[PDB]
Order: C-alpha cells, then structure tokens, then sequence
RNA sequence: UUUUGGAAGGUCUUGGUCGGGUGGAUCUUAUAAUUUUUGAUUUA
RNA sequence: AUACUUACCUUAAGAUAUCAGAGGAGAUCAAGAAGUCCUACUGAUCAAACAUGCGCUUCCAAGAAGGACGUUAAGCAUUUAUCAUUGAACGUUCAUUGAACAUUGAUGCAAACUCCUUGGUCACACACACGCGGAAGGCGUG
C-alpha cells in the first residue's frame, strides 16, 4: 500500500488516520479512528466491516478474494475482542494543515474563554 | 489482610514475602538454582527450560527453551530450540520442577 | 470526579449515577444539546466544499454565453428564501392517510400514535416530566360514528401547487361549486 | 474516569444504536441508558439470531463484556467530546 | 464500580440468555455490581421445559442478556 | 462457617486432589502452598488422564486460572 | 516487579513474536506499552502449517500477496501469547533493573 | 416485596444447608450437586458432599473448593 | 420518538437496519479453547534428551548489594558492641550535663560559658572537634555543678532549646550517651530528631 | 603553510512577528479473580 | 437575572526523566552512620518540540488509484426451502391435530458497461541515451 507509516508513533500520533483494524474472530474494522482509552476501546467513523465467508476462506488456504462487507460507519469498537491494528491511508489534511487547523483551534477557544470572562463581568 | 488496606510501600515487601514463602518457590528454586523446569501451555507446547526472572504475573524470561508439541491428525512430534524467549504467564498452565 | 459537561459549559462536583440522570434530562441541557446538533448541521449544510479543482491545459471555443450575477441584495434575499424553503421541504411529510381515514373503525386503534401496541408504550414513556402547571382511544368502535355524512364532515382538500408556477393553471375550471 | 468512547456512548441516549454481541446476534434499537461499565439497556429492540432469524424484544438490557461494538448514528462524528482544544471554564473550587 | 439499573425489573419476569443456548427465565429477585442475579422460579426452556427449584443465583459473567417477558 | 481461605489452610499437607477447567487432567499429590490468588504448590503430583495414570510428577505448580477445583481425599 | 519494563529497554531491537492465535510476526519493535501493546514497525508475517479464523486475520491485513509483508503493526497485549529475543542480546546486563536496585535501596 | 441480593441470597442458601444443584461453564463441565458448607467474594464455593453427574451414574467427590468462574448457576434441588 | 422532535427526527435520521449473513466464528457451543491438554509425564523423559546450566549472573547482581548492605550493618553492630571508658567524657554525673549540638563552627568557647552561665556554675565544658580536621564539629557537653540548674537548662521556656547562639538555632538536651537504657549515636543506627 | 574553536561584517536561502486545594496528558499502585491487559476463539 | 422549596452528590493514592559525584538536610553523644531526599551545580544517556541539511528514500494526469451499501441480472452452474402423533393406499403419498426473513433468493465463477471521489493534468522543454516550491518516512547537526 506503500503508504510508509510513522516509524515512531503509536496511538495519540495515529490520530484521524484510516485504520485497519483486526478482532479475535477475524473480521476487520476499517475506518478513521477518531478517539482511543486505555483499555483501547477505539471509535472508527465510516467503519466498514469486512469478513471473508467460510466458503472462500477455501480459496484464501495455501488470487481474488470475495470479502464481504457491511457497512456499519460511525461505529465504536471494544478492546476486548480485538487482535491488532494497522494503518491503511493517511489522512486527508497533511501535517502543515493539522498544524494550522489546531493553531486555528487553540485561538477559537481562547477566544470563546475571553468571551466566558466578559460573560462573567 | 485487605489489599488496598495494606499500605502504600509495605506492598512492594509483602508482595516480595509473597515470592520467597508461598506458592512461587518453584520458580523461586527454578531461577536460583538454575534447574530446567517443565512448562505446559494451553496451546500443548510442552517447554523445556531455564528461568531467568519471575513476575507476579508468571511473565517469565526462559534461556535455552526446549519446545515440544504434537501434530495430531496420524502424529508428529515436533521440536524447536529457541534459546532467549519471554512468555507471559496467561498460557502458563503447570510449571514442573525436575530434581 | 468532576464531569464537564461539553454543552453546558458547567461541572459536576462528583460525578455519580443520579445527578448524571438527572443532568440529562435537565431542560437546560437538551435546550442547549439541540441548539448545538442543530447548529454543527447548518454549519455543515453552510460550508462551502471550495475544492481545489485542478485546472486542466487544453478552437472550437466559439460561442460564448452571458453569465447572470445578481445583487448583494438580490443574493442575500434569494439566500433566505431559499433557506426557508430547505427548512420547508425537510419538515414537512404528507398528512393524508390520517384525514382519508378519519371515519374508520380502526383509526383510533392504529393511526392516533400510541394504540398501536409496537410503538404503542412509548408515546406514554416519552412524555416528559410535566411538573409545571397547565386522545380517540380503543373505545371507539363502529356504532360510534354510523353514518359519516350526516354529521357533515369538511371536504378533501384541494392539492397544493408550486407559487413559482402558480400562474400557469387551467383558467376558468369546469363545474363552479 | 471514563475516558473519551463510553463518554461517547453516555452521550448517544435515546437514540437508534446498533449492536453486535459475541455470540453474533446484532441488537438493534432505542438506547434507554447506557451505563459506564457498558452495561447498555435497549428499547424496542430488534434482534438477530445466529441463525439467521430476526425477532422483537421490547425491552432488552445487553452485559457489557459480551458486546462486540455498537453503532451509534452518524451525526456524533460531529461531537463536542472531540473537539481537542476546548478550553475549561474555571473547574469548581 | 456502579450498581446496574435493574430497579424497574425489580420485580417483573426475565429472560437470561447464559451463555449462548440456555434461556432461564424467571423474576428478578437480586443484582449485584456485577450482575450476579438471584432469580425465583427458575424455568429453562429448551426449544423439553426443565424448572430450576425455588431460588437460584446465575453469575454475572455467565450472563449474556435479559429481556423483559412481564410489561412495563 | 468455613470460607474458601480456612479450608484451604486446613487442606495443607493432604494428599489433595485438583481437578482442572479441561476434564483431561488432575493432579494428585500432596499441598505444600497457596497464596491469596489461590495459586497452587504441591508434591509428588499423580497425574490422571480423563482418569487413568500416565505418570508421577513430583513437585509441581498449577496457576490458579486452570483448576476446576480442588478436593481433600 | 513488572517484567514490562524489560521490555521497555528494547526499543529498536528485532524480535518475533507468536501469538495465542498462531500467528508468527517478524519485525522490530518500535516502543512497549504499559500493558504489553506492542508496536512493530517492518513486520512481515506468517502463519505456520491451519486455523481459519487465522487464515482471515492474515489475508485480510493488507499486503498479502503466506507472507504478509506490512509497514506497522500495533499488537495488543492479551494477543501476545510468547515473544522471541534475539540472541546476541544479554539478559544479565537487561534483567538488572534499575528501578528494582532503587527499591533495595529504599529498604 | 424487598431485594434478595445474591452475597445475601446465598448466606441464606448456606444457612439453610439445602442441597445444590451447581451447573459449569461450557461443555467439559460436569453438573455438581452438594451441600454448600461456605463461600467467599470471589464466589469459590467450598461444597460438601459433592456428586459430579455428566451433561445430558454420578460419582462421589467428598468436600470441594470449587473455583469461583467456572460456576454458571446456583439452584435448589 | 425521544424528547425534543427535531433533531430526532431529521438531524440523527439513523442507520439503515444492516445486512446479516453467516458468521465464522462458533456459535457458543464450541468456544473451547483446548479440552485435549498435554499430559506432562511423558516429557520426564525427554528432559535426559535434552541433556549445562547457564549462570544467572543478575540476581547475583542484586545479591551482591543486599550482601553489601548487610556486611555494613554488621560492621555497625561490631561497633556496637566496641562509654565507661571512653577519655573524653569526664566521670561526673549524667544528671548534671546537658548537652549542646547544631552549633555554628566559629563559635568560642567563651561565648559558651556566656550563654550557659545564666543557670548554673559550670564545672567543666569539652567541646567536640575532629581529630584530623580539628575543625569543631558542632556538639558539646557541659557540666554545672547541680542538677537542678542542668535541669532548668533542659527546660526551655523562652530560653536554651531554641536560643539563637551565633545566628542559628541550636539544640539542647540532657546527655544520653550514659543515661537511659538503649541509646545508640547516629553512627550506630541511633540518635534523635 | 594546514586544521579546529570563538567574535565581527557582507551575500544567499527558510521560518516567525513567579504562583495554583487549577485542569489535562503520560507512567506507577490499588489492579493477575465476574466488565476491555495477565487468555475458554488453532475446534479437539 | 434574583428569591424560596425539594431531589441528588461532594474528595482513590503517587510520580513527571534516569544514573554518578559538588554542596546542603552543615545528621543529638565524645573524629564519622549506612542510607534516603532536594537543587537555576556539573557530567553521561533518553524523551519531546523547533530550525537546518542529507549530491537521503518513495509517491504525485484519455488514463492511474479506491469504491459502488449500482445495473446488465430471474447471465451461467449447484443446493435447500419444518418436526411430532393418528388414519388410509402401494420407505413414499394424502388427510387431520399440535408446536416453532427471503427464490426474482442463497453459494461459486467471472466478465462487461455506466457512475463516483481523489491527484503538480506544475515549471521547463518535445529532444537519441545506457529545476524550484509539494506530500510521506529515515538519518545527522544545533
Ligand atoms: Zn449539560
């Protein structure tokens, strides 16, 4: 997929990226992470839920792969019936544009905290 | 005792007493006397090995691990020497001491 | 301990199951709870998409059209009313079946929204808390209502018909009342 | 406490959640209340077997540990728990 | 840490799904913080019937779901 | 009366008998240790496969997670 | 006591890693988490001689074409059955423990 | 009526010294039956006069520890 | 429908209910893990096939700081055992010295007599120095001539314990080192405050 | 004569224009016992 | 906005680099604890941010990548569309009684069309060898 991940980050720096994530039964979660806890239970917007039937996992032993998809969009996933995650496509604004969208972020809600203490006046 | 009644800092030590004078001093003998013990996992892979470290957890540090398990299908033994290894405890079944 | 609430702007002290209940079905959270659903769509509806539409490089480009721009006055009053046109076409559904019906000896059981048994129990367990001061139901039954025309009711109502083409009707329809 | 995904789910109350469990049965409904221990009690509820059947519950209060995710709608995507920068106003005192 | 919200079964007849086939069904008489349930007049149904004495607590982690037979 | 702690006190130095969460195997032999997670130190352990012998073990460690039960002969 | 933090001094060293699935992974590890989620950039995997719940849990990370060859691979700790070191590596210099050392001099 | 919660539903369940019908957890497990003589909060039942019946002759196992997890349900025989 | 109408209606307009078809994993019956366990006894063997045993060497890493520490307490319980005898404390009564410490270094013994002469006469004063630096390293043992003075010296209201003796304060107590029952000095394992 | 370091000037290129019973984040400890990390998902 | 009333609730703990010395806490007993703790002290490693490079490495215009929760499409091939009891006829058929999605599907094999979203459709040049500013990562220095 030659997308060449971050080869020091982990999870808080996996932010807003397409996920590829993998459970105990072997059904994968596709989708932009957008939150993760301790105990990684993720959400994944847009998720799209993939398994292969029984029927094809014959064709995928020891190549055209009929998985089966539903659609289960803004999803939120548990890390208990989890296995482990991948990435599978960056996000869509590259890091010039994270970096000026939270700079945007951080004047807004010291802005809307100014507002608070006139407010409070 | 309770465990949060116990203290901060007493803990560390009881959990330490709990090693040397309870149902740790297999691996507590396994790792000062450097006998190979017998590990039985819950995926049948028989280990045969040398302890280097103990956890509360049974995460143990194995040095110059015999494995051995079972094709049963008929059967194949097969073997693997894998000599520095760190398995968590959760597979850990029985941990055999040989004299 | 403390639980922020992200829409109120306030705290809880120490968070527990009750005054978090209690939170969530105070009238001044949903009050502010819907002013912000409501307004993150009509900012997702306002926001323009501004891609970046890369420009291609390319004779028979001859015929050559007049655009129409109108007024910052002109905009701004066809922006309104097509907001509140938007704001029409989304809320309204179609009444008819509840006033074809009207008469029926099972309307009361099944189009009076809580006898219906399936989304029956609720309409009685959505109403809210009534603490400020100040229905047809199963009852009914065909001897109630015996002869529907004698007791007039009011007419089918006429169909409804776009303003825009309002003026191209048929004249002078056949048959006055 | 909590942490940002059961916040996310305390948030999404009376509102249509789906659900799978472990056993694979996909729950589907009203969400009367979740819990933070993901204890979630659902409302006119619309089940679906492992075998393939579909039934109606009323009135269904799934266990936590046997959910396998749940869906919330897709308008939380928008939601003021994700905001990254929003400022506290003077915590109690 | 919290104390399910089982008061409105408090007294109205269950039906446990445990474990994935077992289905008990009988009268909320108890919950726990961890959804430990004592239920009166246990009565297993097999898709046969089997009833389970007079009281019986099923544990919380064998606990798949419950419904409500009994209206609310 | 008796809780899980003071019978298991008293269960020490007995030929014990442990039967696991698999049916497969148990373990007769006798209890030298448990702590407070009820892990298990025991001697000169009879191994018993779905009831017959394979062999004798000597002393042995049975994490608490695996054991079914454990019974006083 | 925690072993953990063994594996917290093995940043940027390459490992493999079994699993209680079965699945076999190769690749370094980048850090460790408090829990054991470990995180492995330049992972190829692979799934000796089957299970089917693997099989899918393998093909379907992508880059299959059975070698799966994938540039990072987060791994949850109640995943990571064993862990293979390598052996040019000396336990009696890792096993010390600082932290452990502070603690018999906090005694 | 009241609450009968199960910490308090199974003291008076030892009290009473009421044979026990004690099911397991998946198909391994054997359905005990014996006399409940104590507990703990980790629900290890220490039970007396233990009969293990396979799952649909049932064996003698005298007086048990049985692990708290493993138990699925308490009944009254 | 829920509480306020809106937004439940139009804004949150959810999911379509989805598409089931049929799982792979097993439906409850079989979740087993693995019923057919290994059955050790046959590997008793098969550990005199494999047959040296490696050096821990960090363990030994530790116990050699555990050693350490307790050859040092025992070198302190050796001087524990090795003050009847001793040159520097004078054979007068252990009921009539008080003792002085936190003292400020440049402090002259006169001074000492003229902050301590308020309450008794003093018999004899030895101030406390090192043998190799002969810097004075801040304690001090007087004796007065009675008890009783020694005695108000020791009680501290608005005097000694707490008098700033050359702009610090310092601490004043009755002499242990003969008095009561267990007393050990800092070097060996004991002292006070 | 060469190398290194510091200073100054000129030229080019890129970027910008002390306290706190405060909260949040990370990591330890309760916390390896039924609810996510110390295993009941290689189906025997 | 203010007042009044009611209901509910009021504190899990600790740390924020790590190691070794300088000095302090100038250690309450006859010259000394050991240790442990702190620091605008120093030295070493590590982490984070920022800047700069790497004659770093890779990706950037009818087609290429991804998708269709679209069709052609009942395309073709295969399979399946409850149990129990009683009566009758020669295991089957029919009838009665009681109990509990969908065939135009489902599964496999493809193939084609149409449609969708994204991208430096850059600057230079259009020629016979064996460029700047973009995006993602790695390394180095400060
Ligand atoms: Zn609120």
């Amino acid at each position: 997929s030659k997308i060449q991940v971050a080869h020091s980050s982990r999870l808080a720096n996996l932010i807003d990226y397409k996920l590829r994530v993998l459970t105990q039964d072997g059904r994968v979660y596709i989708g932009q992470l957008m939150a993760f806890d301790k105990h990684m239970n993720l959400v994944l917007n847009e998720c799209i839920e993939e398994r292969v039937p029984k029927t094809q996992l014959d064709k995928l032993r020891p190549l055209n792969i009929k998985v089966e998809k539903r659609v289960l969009g803004l999803t939120i996933l548990r890390g208990e019936q989890i296995l482990s995650t991948v990435v599978e496509d960056k996000p869509l604004l590259s890091k010039k544009e994270r970096l000026v969208r939270d700079k945007k972020e951080k004047k807004q809600a010291q802005k809307q905290t100014k507002l608070r203490k006139e407010k409070e006046k | 005792r309770p465990k949060h009644e116990l203290s901060r800092a007493e803990l560390e030590e009881l959990e330490e007493f709990e090693f040397k004078h309870g149902p740790m001093s297999l691996i507590n003998d396994a790792m000062v006397t450097r006998t190979p013990v017998i590990i039985s996992l819950r995926n049948n892979h028989k280990i045969i090995a040398r302890v280097k470290a103990f956890d509360r957890h049974c995460n143990m540090v194995l040095e110059n691990v015999k494995e051995l398990w079972t094709e049963k299908k008929n059967v194949i033994n097969r073997e693997r020497f894998i000599s520095k290894l760190f398995l968590r405890g959760d597979s850990v079944i029985v941990v055999l001491k040989t004299p | 301990t403390r639980y922020y609430c992200e829409y109120c702007h306030s705290y809880l002290t120490h968070d527990t199951l009750s005054v978090r209940k209690s939170h969530l079905v105070g009238k001044n959270h949903l009050r502010i709870t819907a002013d912000y659903y409501r307004n993150k769509a009509r900012d997702i509806i306002n926001k323009h998409n501004h891609k970046r539409r890369h420009i291609g490089k390319r004779s028979s480009q001859n015929e050559t059209l007049k655009v129409t721009c109108l007024s910052n006055k002109e905009k701004r009053h066809i922006m309104h009313v097509k907001k509140m046109n938007q704001k029409e076409l989304a809320q309204t559904s179609i009444d008819t079946l509840k006033l074809l019906y009207d008469g029926s000896p099972g309307y009361s059981k099944v189009f009076v929204d809580a006898n219906r048994f399936d989304i029956g129990d609720l309409v009685k367990a959505s109403k809210l808390p009534q603490r400020a001061n100040e229905s047809r139901s199963r009852d009914e039954t065909c001897e109630s209502n015996p002869f529907p025309r004698l007791n007039n009711p009011k007419k089918l109502e006429p169909p409804k018909i776009l303003s825009q083409w309002s003026n191209t009707i048929p004249k002078t329809s056949i048959f006055y009342s | 406490m909590n942490g940002i995904p059961v916040k996310l789910l305390n948030e999404a109350q009376g509102h249509i959640v789906s659900l799978e469990l472990t056993t694979g049965a996909t729950y589907r409904g009203k969400l009367v209340e979740s819990e933070d221990s993901m204890n979630v009690q659902l409302r006119d509820v619309i089940a679906t077997e492992p075998q393939g059947a579909v039934t109606h519950m009323d009135q269904i209060f799934v266990r936590g540990s046997q959910i396998k995710f749940i869906v919330v709608p897709d308008l939380l995507k928008n939601a003021p728990l994700f905001k990254k920068n929003s400022s506290r106003p003077m915590p109690p005192i | 840490v919290s104390t399910p919200e089982l008061k409105k079964y408090m007294d109205k007849k269950i039906l446990l799904n445990i474990n994935g086939s077992r289905k008990v069904a009988g009268i909320l008489r108890g919950y726990d913080i961890f959804l430990n349930v004592v239920l009166d007049d246990a009565m297993e149904i097999n898709g046969n019937n089997h009833q389970l004495g007079l009281q019986t607590v099923i544990r919380g982690n064998s606990i798949i779901s419950l419904e409500a037979l009994d209206a609310i | 009366p008796v809780n899980p702690k003071p019978f298991l006190k008293g269960l020490v130095n007995h030929r014990v008998g442990v039967k696991l969460k698999f049916n497969s195997t148990e373990y007769r032999g006798t209890l030298v240790s448990t702590d407070n997670y009820f892990n298990l130190q025991l001697n000169e352990a009879e191994e018993f496969v779905a009831g017959v012998s394979h062999g004798t073990l000597g002393e042995i460690f049975i994490r608490c997670n695996n054991v079914l039960y454990i019974r006083e002969l | 006591m925690k072993l953990v933090n063994f594996l917290k001094k093995l940043r940027n060293e390459q490992v493999t890693i079994e699993l209680k699935n079965g699945t076999t992974v190769w690749g370094t590890l980048q850090s460790v988490s408090p829990q054991m989620n470990a995180i492995l950039t330049d992972v190829k995997l692979t799934l000796p001689q089957s299970n089917g719940i693997a099989m899918a849990s393998l093909y379907l990370t992508g880059g299959q074409q059975n070698i799966a060859s994938l540039q990072y691979i987060n791994i949850r700790g109640n995943t990571i059955r064993q862990i293979i070191l390598p052996d040019s590596l000396n336990l009696d210099s890792l096993l010390v423990d600082q932290k452990q050392l502070n603690s018999l001099r906090r005694s | 009526k009241a609450m009968v919660p199960p910490i308090n539903c199974i003291f008076n369940f030892l009290q009473q010294q009421t044979p026990v019908t004690i099911w397991l957890f998946e198909q391994i497990g054997i359905r005990i039956k014996g006399k409940i003589v104590g507990f703990d909060e980790f629900m290890n039942v220490v039970i007396d006069e233990a009969v293990e019946i396979p799952v649909n002759k049932g064996t003698p196992l005298g007086k048990i520890l049985l692990k708290g997890d493993n138990i699925t349900l308490i009944t009254s025989a | 429908l829920s509480k306020y109408p809106d937004d439940v209606s139009r804004l949150f307009k959810p999911r379509p209910p989805l598409s089931y078809k049929r799982p792979t994993d097993y439906p409850y019956a079989k979740r087993q893990t693995n019923p057919n366990i290994t059955g050790v006894a046959n590997l008793l063997s098969t550990s005199l096939k494999h047959y040296x045993x490696x050096x821990x060497x960090x363990x030994x890493x530790x116990x050699x700081x555990x050693x350490x520490x307790x050859x040092x307490x025992x070198x302190x319980x050796x001087x524990x055992x090795x003050p009847n005898v001793d040159p520097h404390i004078k054979d007068t009564d252990p009921y009539r010295t008080i003792f002085i410490g936190r003292l400020p270094y440049d402090l002259d013994e006169i001074e000492l007599q003229k902050y301590f002469v308020k309450f008794g006469e003093i018999e004899k004063i030895r101030i406390v120095k090192d043998k190799i630096t002969q810097k004075s390293k801040g304690y001090a043992f007087i004796v007065f001539k009675d008890p009783i003075s020694s005695k108000m010296a020791f009680k501290e209201i608005g005097v000694h314990r707490g008098i700033q003796i050359k702009d610090r304060i310092c601490i004043v107590d009755i002499e242990r080192g003969r008095t009561v029952k267990y007393f050990k000095p800092r070097r060996l394992g004991g002292g006070l405050g």
